[PDB]
């Protein structure tokens, strides 16, 4: 029923473009040294990334869903 | 079992205490080609977007798609507890405990040319009194893998079979190796 609620779906559309920038991932969970990471679907392992704090980390885990 | 075994489950439990099985059942069948098509899907995975965000679109897939409101409450219980991940297993799951709680046995009958369904239902007459179906739902496919004839495959998943296609090629390539 997507074909009769295109509204419905354009809008899902609008929300999900605000999650998957790219090169942007968006933290899941941090502690210990250690970030989840929700996103980042263009980053190379042993990448590095910024934290808006300027906190650098490395990418060395990149699961199907997050990146450690 | 698993977690869409006990969510297909229990989605099948409430809607045959109040017997809605077909409605129950078109309404999977609904939800399984608005949670297919794979934005939406991953729109209502995604967990960085927002609960109320989901629920929102949520309901207004239950507007404009006529839903149960039962179905209704499970696909919001889904989101609740974040089980979401796993809707595309659980509502293919559905099917086999929906079939378990109306007595149905579903048969694949892999053919090489189609049937004129008297052949076809004698084979669902058989394939219901081994297995006990009050109603099987017998099924076919048009397949030119195989060689001559049909099998069929019933059970749980596929689990038995009986097949006089390429069988007795492969006794004779068997027979002829004698090893």
């Amino acid at each position: 029923a997507d074909e009769i609620s295109k509204i419905i779906r354009e809008r899902i559309e609008g929300y999900n473009r605000e999650v998957k920038v790219v090169n942007t991932g968006t933290v899941l969970q941090v502690g210990d040294g250690i970030a989840r990471i929700h996103g980042l679907d263009e980053v190379m392992a042993g990448e590095l990334v910024e934290f808006e704090e300027g906190t650098i980390g490395i990418a060395l885990n990149l699961e199907s869903n997050n990146v450690g | 079992d698993s977690t869409a075994s006990r969510y297909a489950s229990a989605l099948a439990d409430v809607a045959d205490v109040t017997g809605t099985l077909e409605a129950t059942n078109s309404d999977v069948e609904k939800l399984i080609r608005i949670f297919s098509e794979e934005p939406v899907y991953y729109f209502f995975a995604n967990p960085v977007i927002s609960i109320d965000n989901k629920r929102s679109v949520l309901d207004e897939i239950i507007t404009t798609s006529g839903l149960q409101p039962h179905t209704a409450n499970f696909i919001n219980i889904l989101i609740d507890s974040e089980r979401i991940n796993l809707v595309k297993e659980i509502l293919n799951e559905f099917e086999d405990v929906f079939n378990k709680i109306t007595g149905t046995e579903v048969a694949v009958v892999t053919s090489v040319v189609k049937l004129e369904n008297d052949h076809l239902a004698q084979i669902a007459k058989g394939v219901q009194k081994i297995t006990g179906a009050k109603n099987v739902r017998i099924k076919t496919v048009i397949d030119p893998s195989l060689v001559a004839g049909f099998t069929i495959r019933y059970g749980n998943e596929g689990s038995k079979l009986v097949d006089m296609s390429v069988k007795k090629q492969l006794e004779e390539i068997a027979a002829q190796l004698e090893m």
